[PDB]
């Protein structure tokens, strides 16, 4: 499975990454559905972050 | 004929690949020095330069062709 | 100069034919000044395609959600990879013309099917590296005749197992997975592709730009549900980035006027344009203030283009700048 690091985004496939020691993730981006469902509770804390 | 034989290998999917520096074409006849035809060429890649080839065996028992000199009549 | 990087990276030199052609600052609607509505109208989204749904499904998806009459991506993108997948909007639409013959790079994970030294598979895969053949797939075209295709480049990043993961760049039309199939041929004991990414398709990156759907969805929520613009703007990139790798002539403003009204791009219309430029090559039709006009098929090469007199230097396919922008004949 092709991971990458947040930081540098190096690809991998190792857990923790060869270059920086951050710790790596899938990829791939999650999978969709038009429904979208929890989009609504996605947002609410988005919001937040954001600060809409 | 058409040298630039010398099978590598017999790849274990099922072709002798051959390294080349000419491209044949595909369903060409291979034949061993003696003329006896080991099978047809199915596939041709690598770089241009020098590419490889991918020839079908058509006998009873390949394997026994590799680092033998194959051509194309 | 060199088949070892991917050619969005070779920068070109600007020869100038007119040196004093000057742009009026009241026509025209530069990026920086496009209401967000427009933006839209001639925008281009560098989606992150997530592994599922074919490249046609998202597409829909895009359209519906953002509630378009058009859009069309720029590079199929099989139903199981995930990747840059330049998605066009609205007028916006066509300038993947621009983007599907665009150079690609992937990250992929082949899978051998025994065990082979590092240094064989490394010396094999660096074999790989320029123009090879490669006969298309069952599926495309009705002549499965055998062309060759350019690897820009092939570098091996990890090795775990028999599983061996490398970054691949290469001109539009090759298929990664046959360039494994082969390379397990060529190591006798064969391999496939077990996973795929793009990385990279003309000018579109993995950057700040890359949005996911999830994304692009929430951003536009804020948009419409809290007045947020900025989120949902910056979720588009202006059609003028789908040009960044294509050889550009950027024109006067007369000659913008004549070709959003019809005419080819002439000559004398010419103030500067890119050098290496050869007769057939499709070339960015750019305005003084950097606006994409259109997309053409050069008639001539930069060297006629820059020293003739008259003529047509550009013929016109495709015109995204509406004719209310540069105005008249
Ligand atoms: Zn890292």
């Amino acid at each position: 499975r092709i991971r990458k690091c947040p930081k540098c985004g190096r690809y991998t496939l190792k857990e923790v990454c060869p270059v920086c020691g951050e710790k790596t993730k899938v990829a791939h981006p999650p999978r969709f559905s038009p429904e979208d469902p929890y989009g609504e509770y996605r947002r609410r804390w988005k919001r937040e972050v954001l600060g809409i | 004929m058409k040298r630039l034989g010398k099978v590598l290998h017999y790849a274990k999917q099922g072709f002798l690949i051959v390294r080349t520096n000419w491209v044949p074409s595909l369903n060409d006849r291979v034949v061993d020095k003696r003329l006896q035809f080991v099978g047809i060429v199915k596939d041709v890649f690598g770089p241009v330069k020098m590419p490889y080839v991918a020839i079908k065996p058509k006998v009873s028992n390949p394997e026994i062709y590799v680092g033998e000199v194959l051509y194309v009549d | 100069e060199v088949r070892r990087i991917l050619p969005a990276d070779i920068k070109r030199e600007v020869l100038i034919k007119d040196e004093n052609a000057e742009t009026n600052p009241d026509w025209g609607f530069p990026p920086e000044k496009r209401p967000i509505e427009m933006h839209i109208q001639f925008g281009v989204i560098n989606l992150d395609k997530p592994p599922g749904p074919t490249s046609h499904e998202v597409v829909a998806w895009i359209k519906k959600i953002l509630n378009l009459e058009k859009a069309g991506h720029g590079g199929t993108l099989d139903p199981k990879v995930s990747g840059v997948l330049p998605v066009a909007l609205e007028k916006a639409t066509r300038v993947v013309q621009a983007l599907l013959p665009a150079g690609k790079e992937y990250v992929a994970l082949m899978h051998l099917h025994g065990d082979v030294p590092e240094d064989k598979i490394i010396q094999v895969m660096k074999e790989f590296e320029g123009e090879i053949i490669q006969r298309p797939p069952l599926r495309s075209a009705v002549k499965r005749r055998l062309r060759t295709r350019k690897v820009y480049y092939i570098e091996v990043l990890e090795i775990e197992g028999r599983d061996v993961l490398f970054r691949v760049g290469v001109e539009a039309g090759t298929y990664i997975r046959s360039l494994i199939h082969h390379i397990g041929l060529a190591l006798g004991v064969g391999a496939h592709m077990s996973e795929l990414r793009r990385t990279r398709s003309g000018p579109f990156k993995e950057d700040e730009t890359l949005i996911t759907l999830h994304d692009l969805v929430d951003y536009y929520y804020f948009w419409k549900e809290d007045g947020i613009e900025e989120y949902f703007r910056k979720a588009i990139q202006p059609m003028e980035k789908a040009v960044e790798h294509l050889p550009k002539v950027w024109i006067k403003d007369s000659a913008v006027a004549a070709v959003t009204h019809g005419a080819d791009l002439a000559v004398p219309g010419i103030a500067k344009l890119h050098a290496g430029i050869k007769r057939g090559d499709l070339v960015a039709i750019m305005t003084l203030k950097d606006e994409l006009v259109a997309l053409g098929k050069a008639m001539m090469t930069s060297q006629e283009m820059l020293e003739k007199t008259k003529g047509i230097a550009v013929d016109v396919e495709k015109v995204f700048m509406p004719r209310d922008w540069y105005p008249k004949l």
